[PDB]
Parts: structure tokens; C-alpha cells; sequence
């Protein structure tokens, strides 16, 4: 019933595209028992094409597609800018009416170097909430992100908080940060800190925190 | 085409209360479909149990009740009794000439414990061998329950050709009995040094063997 | 007493035709609708045909459309089922059932059946009718390691069911097991009748098994002797 | 003169009743009608009429009459009336605006309801039309919302209607089964039928 | 055309739940309604379907029990019943229904809802701890911990200056709590002139926190 697992995953494209969206089917689902929903972050998904048959009541033209009883496909050509968001496969006819996974779209841009900087914690941590080190980056292109640390005589990854934002309206650019919370009451066993991030075009940077206290 | 789904089989100790369910794979079941429940003993005619989804047939004991649970027709039985073990069937109605039954459910009451099976094997007779035809008969008797598996070995090698099985049938002693027939030619019956029938019943494995030298 | 008699069952060659008859005692068929429902060994019940109380409409299942007919006779209170273009899958036992009446006015797509008769069996078989084959079944000399030993008669390659087996002209009844026959690859039947007797009885009593087949009108008597593997 | 009467008790005192959709349509002919005995019934008794004063009928000599009756859930006994909207009105039973005659309603609480609840009465739900008053409609096909050919699978938008009632043994008068009979006799007096 | 849901809910983990969908702009004499589940950055899950012809529904394999829906034909609304949902169900519920008028209508679900905020936690709504970030051409910002899941807005003393604002989302912590931040880089080497702010407001319990940032 649920083997949908659409083939397109992470793909980036500039205007002038040949995008193909394809739902797989566990069984031969009858026509007009399919749906494709367009969700935009912050609001409910919208209904555009139902059953690979026809477009919605009022919506942009020039994109529509009909698929087979198991491989349901549609085409996207020369997209207008705001049609960059997730899609969803929706199934009818068979109970339970399970749903799809989701497909994301974006645009190429460069990655080189987001995070040549670092911020040590403030001295008020002696009576503040919790000893957390902030390690920021700006303008990182891909979704994937590997961040590593080197604490003074401490190798533990049980707790680590990282926050990522979405693409930028002006430039379609991602950006994230790591707010690593660690032991606060001690403040003695951990003196040397590091927040290293690696990218193919970034090589091996250096992040040497000044000794605290 | 609509198909009605039912559980294969339940087994419950006497005196308990059990629920039997009949469901629809294509949607919800409403009282408009008018569920009905019937029971059948093999080799006999079925008897009316429940119609109207809450009304018992004439003479039916009050120990059986019918209702609807979610989208499934439900039969509740209180005080399990030995005679109640039987096949049970649901009947559902589609308008004007389409009435469908479920998959059936065999209800069994947990009464007598395991019964030791009895194995008896017969090699082909001399007259039958003279008729250029060979058949070995491995019969099993007095086994309970009927869940049984059979296998045949010749010179410790599995054999699947010429084998025919008989469905277990309940005997007068409240037990089951059946047999297996191995059809082979006299030449290949002489080919192997030994022939064995093996029976598996509730995890119990019994081997029984004869050899051509015994019939020489 | 409300009773239904079904007749006409038997074994027929494929593609032929027959008329199954149902007689009703206790009431008049004109006041009720009738059901024919079949059940195959090893299978579940399957709905076949019905007729309403007025004879206005007739419904069937998709598998049987255009090949069989149902009819009823109010004068003599009879129910006829015409079987045409028979095929092997229809071998089963059929039952005639009686349901609610216009006497009790209930909504349409009538609720069906309350009680039925014994039914009758039909077998669409292409096999020919020929007499049984009878052989003895003597336990091995190494198969007598207990106080009781089993000896019998094996009947095979006969048509059709049923066949009667007796021991010593019915003088022996205790310890007799007549396992049901099964259909083989050839479409024939075979079974074995086995009786258990104690070790002292071997060589002291003469045992004979009698096999009788009505359709072939064949009667055979066969002696049973435990093979003495001497020298 | 004649001492022969119209057979009416067999209808009013009937062995069983009809269903919500569909109904019996009984014909009476060549007899005298005395509805005074009709006054003898349960105190819960609704007898409201149009076209004639309720008591001045026995002297009349109008044409044939038709008989039909059924049972409805409690509240909407007002919902059945000449020419006003309503799901049962526009889907099961409509009454002409210029109708002559009336209906009779009363309670049947103890005769019908069972402790577990009797499920024997039911009504159509998705008719894609508004049937005229007084035309037969019996059917069992599953409703389709149109659009695409559901093709007898009873899936989405292709619904089987009806949804029979509950008739709980105890409940409020709003959902309490009420027996109603709709009485309709014609006019123009030329096929004079019953009279008095 | 108009579909209205309930408001936000900060509710204790484990009694019950009320949720509502009321519809308008079409003939609600015969239609269908759909209920789904959606969490932030998470899969979309099916819950149930109804609508007003008959009480009828089915449920997913994870939700056959402990889930009920009430028709409520009056006022064109329908309700749904920790129900008995575990703590890991801080998700958006939404509403769905097709447009219908006359009996024959569309197949898809075009009318949709807006979302509801249901939150189960320790239920301690207090003024979030707000902390500055002194700068080391440069950058600096504001941090907030013990930062309750209500949408908290941080300004920059002018309701403007969106030239590098970084409003980061919220994530679960060990204590089950939620922390965010907002950091901006300075346009040029002018750290010794002009000052910015960490104005933060809390609307349900109206608490306003104000402070300077300076190295
Ligand atoms: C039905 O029978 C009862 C029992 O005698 C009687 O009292 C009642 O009047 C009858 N109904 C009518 C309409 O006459």
C-alpha cells in the first residue's frame, strides 16, 4: 500500500528546467484517484492536479502531466520564480488513504566559505543558564552539513543543538549554526574548545577558542 | 468486486467469552447491509443463528449476541461449550441480487489435550508388484489436532514424486486419521535400499521405514 | 412439517444437462422465495441462484449467467433447476433454502433463508465407470512388534463413489477403520479398510473382505493373510 | 340500507407495517365508511386536515380513496406537509400543494422499539433530483456523485445510501418512532365510490 | 470558500482533546471532510475521513482506537476527540473538504484550513531568558533560552533593517524546552558607532524584555 518513494529527491535547477515529478504505486490505482499537492512553508498545501488528469480551477498554466497506472508523471518547464517548494503524492481509492514522501527543488549557487569566524561565551555564564558555545555560519548552499568539535579532553556527542534556516528570498541561500550546550557547573574540565566545519571547497579550517577564565 | 474478510480460526477454553468479527475491505458495514450469522458442521446442513443483527433464531440459546463494532459485524459468545466448535459464516447483502459470504471461521473449544499419533505402513503386495505397479501406504491414526505434515525419504533423500495425501477426517473416537500413498514402479522400488515415511504432528516427528529386502 | 427434498444429484459427464428437483412439504412455495446455494468440499459456501415469491424477477451470479435456468411449479409445488454446459468446477453439494414471505412485508433486496433441507451432491466428472481393483494388505513380519497388528484390504482405481466394504460378511465391526477415498491424478478413487486384531489371532482365524460397487454392480471377495516371510 | 362496511381495521390494526421508502398502495371500493370509531385511539393522536371540515364527511359521496401508511422518526412529523422543503419531503415523499384530505399520526413506542434496538426502517439519502408528489420510486443501485465512473465499487463519492434508523428502547420524543397514515380520496364525484 | 479552525492550545499531557472545523461558502447538506496530521519538518500522515449523510469513518493502522469524530450538523462544523495521543504529537491538524452544490461536485480537496497549535509539555509558561552577544566586517546578536514555544518576535528598534537578520527556528532540548537566536553582521567597520537592541516580547503572558548590546 505504501511503496510510493518518489524517485526525485534533492535536485537544484535554474529557470529553464525540465523537471519531472513521478509517484510510484503499490498497485494499479485508477485514474482520477491521485492528487499532487503544493505546500509552501508557512501555509497549507494547495490542490493543483488530481489524478494526472487535469489542472485545478485557477492556477498557473504550462505545467501538467499524465502518468501510467503505476508510474504517474508530470512535467515542469520554465518555472516562474515562486514555484520553488515541496510537492506531495496523495492517494485515493484504497483504505487507508496514505500519503507520499515529498520532493524539494532549489537552484545552483556557490558554497565556498561560510564560517571564518567564531564567538566565545560571555563571562556571565558563572550564574547564567547553561554553558553553551555558539558557532555560526552564513551562506552555505547545500542541505547537507557536517560539523565537528574538539573539546579539551572530552569526546562526547550526546547533546548538541544545531539550527538551520531555509533559503533566502533575495538569493536562495541556506544558513545554519551550532549552539552546543555542555556542562556548566564544572567549567573546569573543559578549557579548549573547537567548532570545525568541512566542505570540499573549504578544505580544513581552524577554530581555536581563546582559553576561558 | 467486493470481498468480505473474516478471521481464519480461533481456539478458546470452555466457559469463556469470545468475539468473532466480519469486515469489509472496501468500506464500512452498516445495518442496511443486514449482517447475518450462520453455523455449519461438516457433512450436515447449516443452522440459522442470527438475523436482524440483534435477533436470535427460534430455539437459539441466549448465550449468543450480535452487534456492530466500528465497521465490523461482531458476534459475542459467553460460556464456551464443546458443541459450539464448528464453522461460522457471515452473510452480507448488496442491493437486488448480490449477497456475499465471508471467508469462514473455524471455532474450536480447548478441551482434550494432545493425543499420540499412530503410524502403520504397508509395502506393495506381491500380487501388486507382479502387476508392474507399486504403492506404499503410510497411514496415521488417532492424532489430535489435525495439523499434520508428511514427508518421504528414499536412501535418506527426499522424495516428492508419486506422493498423494489424504485430508484428515474426524473419527468416532474424537480423533483424526488419514494416509499417504507413494506410487512407484517396481524397478525404482528395488533401486533404493530403504524407504521411510515421516510424520510431523504438533512438533512430534515419527519415522517409519521398510526395505525391499523385507519383501524379497 | 416444513421439509425439503432435493433429488437429481449424481455424476455426469462434462458439458451435459440435468434437472435438479426440489419438493416442499408443509407449505406452498408460492408464498416464499427459494434459494439454491452450493458448497464444494474443501471450500466455502457460494451463492448460486434465487427466485422471489412472485416469479417476476430472477438473478444469478456472474459465473453462471446465461448457462443455467431456474423454474417453479405452483400446482404441484415443485422447484426445478436446469443445469446446462456443466464444467468440472461445479462438483459440489447443493441446498435449497426458504426465506421470508410477502406474508411479512419487509423492505426490498429481501432478507434471505431461515432453514433448508439436506441437499444433494453432483460431480462433473469425465472419468469412465469401471469396476474396482482389490488387493490384500498384510503387515510386515517386522510390523508385528506389539500385541495388536493391523491387516486390511486396499481398493483402487474405481469409479464412481461410493463403494461398500465389509469384513467376514459383516461379522466383525470392532477395530475397523475405513478411511475416506480420495481422487487421484487419473480421476479415479482409492481407499483402504484396516482392522486391528491381536497377535494370537494370526493363523487361527480366516478373514475375508467383501467389496461391493452398485454403479458397476460388482461384488468381490478377497482373503486377507499376514504374509509369513518364511525362508 | 346495506349493512356492508369498508374494511379498515385490517389496515389500522395491521399485523406489520411498511418501510420508510416504498409503501403499500391499497384500494378500497363499494362500501360505506364510518370513521367515528377512528376516534378511539391513544391520546397521542394527531388528526389535522385540509379541504373539508373534519367531521362533515359521512354525508359526502365522493370518489375512490387510496390507502398507504408507514413509520417516521419523531420530530419531522411536521416536516411532512403540503409543499414545504425537507430531506424526506424532497427525497422520499412529497404532497401536492392543492391536496384534499389529511393524515393521521400516533405513537408506537412499545410495539416497535427493542431493548437492543430494532434496525428495520430506512430511507433514501442521495437522490440527485426532487421527485414529484405521488410517483413510485423503488431502487437499490449505489448512488454516484457523477464526475468519473465509480463503476459499482462503493468508493469515494460513489456512496450506497439509506442509513437505517436506531429505534432505541428509551429515548426522547424527538427520535421516537411514530406511525403515520396518509389518506387520499379523489373528487369530481362521477366515479362515486364510498359515500355514506 | 471559508474554513475556520480552533485557536492555539497549551494543554496538559493526558486528558482529552477538542478540535473543530467549521465550513462555509458551499452547500453543506452533502460533502466530505478529511483530517490529517503534520509536524514541523516532518512527514504528512493520514488520520480520518467523514461527511453529513451518515456517521461513517475509517482510521489508519495507528489510530483505530482512541479517535472519534462528531458530525455536529448544526452551524456547519464538525469536531474531533492524551484522543489519548502521546506527548510526541505536537503537530498541526488542518482541515479539508471539497466544494459541493446540488449533489454532483468535485472530487479533490480544494478547501483547506489554516492550522492549529497543540502543545503538550511541562506547562510552565514564563518569560524567556534573553541574553546578549557582545561582538568580537563583524557580527553580533541576541540569544534566548527557556524560550517557550509561543512564536516570539525579536525586533531591531526600528521594525526594519532586514539586511542580514537571522531568525532561527526552535528545536527540542533535553528538558523538553525550546531556545532560539537572532544574529546580524555589521555592514562595515563601525562597531564604535550606533547601537542595536534585543527587544523581545511575550504575548500570552505579556512580558517585554529590553537591553543594550555592547562589547
Ligand atoms: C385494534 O384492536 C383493539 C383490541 O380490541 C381495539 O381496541 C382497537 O379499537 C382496534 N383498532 C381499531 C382502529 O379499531
Amino acid at each position: 500500500e505504501i511503496v510510493l518513494t518518489q524517485s526525485p529527491g534533492t535536485l537544484s535547477l535554474s529557470p529553464g528546467e525540465r523537471a519531472t515529478l513521478s509517484c510510484r504505486a503499490s498497485q494499479s490505482v485508477s485514474s482520477s484517484y491521485l492528487a499532487w499537492y503544493q505546500q509552501k512553508p508557512g501555509q497549507a498545501p494547495r490542490l493543483l492536479i488530481y489524478g494526472a488528469s487535469s489542472r485545478a480551477t485557477g492556477f498557473p498554466d504550462r505545467f501538467s502531466g499524465s502518468g501510467s497506472g503505476t508510474d504517474f508523471t508530470l512535467t515542469i518547464s520554465r518555472l516562474e520564480p515562486e514555484d520553488f517548494a515541496v510537492y506531495y503524492c496523495q492517494q485515493y481509492g484504497n483504505s487507508p488513504w496514505t500519503f507520499g514522501q515529498g520532493t524539494k527543488v532549489e537552484i545552483r549557487r556557490t558554497v565556498a566559505a561560510p564560517s571564518v569566524f567564531i564567538f566565545p561565551p560571555s563571562d556571565e555564564q558563572l550564574k547564567s543558564g547553561t554553558a553553551s558555545v555558539v558557532c555560526l555560519l552564513n551562506n552555505f548552499y547545500p542541505r547537507e552539513a557536517k560539523v565537528q568539535w574538539k573539546v579539551d579532553n572530552a569526546l562526547q556527542s550526546g547533546n548538541s543543538q544545531e539550527s538551520v534556516t531555509e533559503q533566502d528570498s533575495k538569493d536562495s541561500t541556506y544558513s545554519l549554526s551550532s549552539t552546543l550546550t555542555l556542562s556548566k557547573a564544572d567549567y573546569e574540565k573543559h578549557k579548549v574548545y573547537a567548532c570545525e566545519v568541512t566542505h570540499q571547497g573549504l578544505s580544513s579550517p581552524v577554530t581555536k577558542s581563546f582559553n576561558r577564565g | 468486486q467486493t470481498v468480505v474478510t473474516q478471521e481464519p480460526s480461533f481456539s478458546v477454553s470452555p466457559g469463556g467469552t469470545v468475539t468473532l468479527t466480519c469486515g469489509l475491505s472496501s468500506g464500512s458495514v452498516s445495518t442496511a447491509y443486514f449482517p447475518s450469522w450462520y453455523q455449519q458442521t461438516p457433512g450436515q446442513a447449516p443452522r440459522t443463528l442470527i438475523y436482524g443483527t440483534n435477533t436470535r433464531s427460534s430455539g437459539v440459546p441466549d448465550r449468543f449476541s450480535g452487534s456492530i463494532l466500528g465497521n465490523k459485524a461482531a458476534l459475542t459468545i459467553t460460556g464456551a461449550q464443546a458443541d459450539d466448535e464448528s464453522d461460522y459464516y457471515c452473510v452480507l447483502y448488496m442491493g437486488r441480487g448480490i449477497v456475499v459470504f465471508g471467508g469462514g471461521t473455524k471455532l474450536t473449544v480447548l478441551g482434550q489435550p494432545k493425543a499420540a499419533p499412530s503410524v502403520t505402513l504397508f509395502p506393495p503386495s506381491s500380487e501388486e508388484l507382479q502387476a508392474n505397479k507399486a504403492t506404499l501406504v503410510c497411514l496415521i491414526s488417532d492424532f489430535y489436532p489435525g495439523a499434520v505434515t508428511v514427508a518421504w525419504k528414499a536412501d535418506s533423500s527426499p522424495v516428492k514424486a508419486g506422493v498423494e495425501t489424504t485430508t484428515p477426517s474426524k473419527q468416532s473416537n474424537n480423533k483424526y486419521a488419514a494416509s499417504s500413498y507413494l506410487s512407484l514402479t517396481p524397478e525404482q522400488w528395488k533401486s533404493h535400499r530403504s524407504y521411510s515415511c515421516q510424520v510431523t504432528h504438533e512438533g512430534s516427528t515419527v519415522e517409519k521405514t521398510v526395505a525391499p529386502t523385507e519383501c524379497s | 412439517q416444513v421439509q425439503l427434498v432435493e433429488s437429481g444429484g449424481g455424476v455426469v459427464q462434462p458439458g451435459r444437462s440435468l434437472r435438479l428437483s426440489c419438493a416442499a412439504s408443509g407449505f406452498t412455495l408460492s408464498s416464499y422465495g427459494m434459494h439454491w446455494v452450493r458448497q464444494a468440499p474443501g471450500k466455502g459456501l457460494e451463492w448460486v441462484a434465487v427466485i422471489s415469491y412472485d416469479g417476476s424477477n430472477k438473478y444469478y451470479v456472474d459465473s453462471v449467467k446465461g448457462r443455467f435456468t431456474i423454474s417453479r411449479d405452483n400446482s404441484k409445488n415443485t422447484l426445478y433447476l436446469q443445469m446446462n454446459s456443466l464444467r468440472a468446477e461445479d462438483t459440489a453439494v447443493y441446498y435449497c433454502a426458504r426465506g421470508w414471505a410477502y406474508w411479512e412485508l419487509l423492505p426490498d433486496y429481501y432478507y434471505g433463508m431461515d432453514v433448508w433441507g439436506q441437499g444433494t451432491t453432483v460431480t462433473v466428472s469425465s472419468a469412465s465407470t469401471k469396476g474396482p481393483s482389490v488387493f490384500p494388505l498384510a503387515p510386515s513380519s517386522k510390523s508385528t512388534s506389539g500385541g495388536t497388528a493391523a491387516l486390511g484390504c486396499l481398493v483402487k482405481d474405481y469409479f464412481p463413489e461410493p463403494v461398500t466394504v465389509s469384513w467376514n460378511s459383516g461379522a466383525l465391526t470392532s477395530g475397523v477403520h475405513t478411511f475416506p477415498a480420495v481422487l487421484q491424478s487419473s480421476g479415479l478413487y482409492s481407499l483402504s479398510s484396516v482392522v486391528t486384531v491381536p497377535s494370537s489371532s494370526l493363523g487361527t482365524q480366516t478373514y475375508i473382505c467383501n467389496v461391493n460397487h452398485k454403479p458397476s454392480n460388482t461384488k468381490v471377495d478377497k482373503k486377507v493373510e499376514p504374509k509369513s516371510c518364511d525362508k | 340500507n346495506i349493512t356492508n362496511l369498508c374494511p379498515f381495521d385490517e389496515v389500522f390494526n395491521a399485523t406489520r407495517f411498511a418501510s420508510v421508502y416504498a409503501w403499500n398502495r391499497k384500494r378500497i371500493s363499494n362500501c360505506v365508511a364510518d370513521y367515528s370509531v377512528l376516534y378511539n385511539l391513544a391520546p397521542f393522536f394527531t388528526f389535522k386536515c385540509y379541504g373539508v371540515s373534519p367531521t362533515k364527511l359521512n354525508d359526502l359521496c365522493f370518489t375512490n380513496v387510496y390507502a398507504d401508511s408507514f413509520v417516521i422518526r419523531g420530530d419531522e412529523v411536521r416536516q411532512i406537509a403540503p409543499g414545504q422543503t425537507g430531506n424526506i419531503a424532497d427525497y422520499n415523499y412529497k404532497l401536492p400543494d392543492d391536496f384534499t384530505g389529511c393524515v393521521i399520526a400516533w405513537n408506537s413506542n412499545k410495539l416497535d422499539s427493542k431493548v437492543s434496538g430494532n434496525y428495520n426502517y430506512l430511507y433514501r439519502l442521495f437522490r440527485k433530483s426532487n421527485l414529484k408528489p405521488f410517483e413510485r420510486d423503488i431502487s437499490t443501485e449505489i448512488y454516484q456523485a457523477g464526475n468519473k465512473p465509480c463503476n459499482g465499487v462503493a468508493g469515494f463519492n460513489c456512496y450506497f445510501p439509506l442509513r437505517s434508523y436506531s429505534f432505541r428502547p428509551t429515548y426522547g420524543v424527538g427520535h421516537q418512532p411514530y406511525r403515520v397514515v396518509v389518506l387520499s380520496f379523489e373528487l369530481l364525484h362521477a366515479p362515486a365510490t364510498v359515500c355514506g
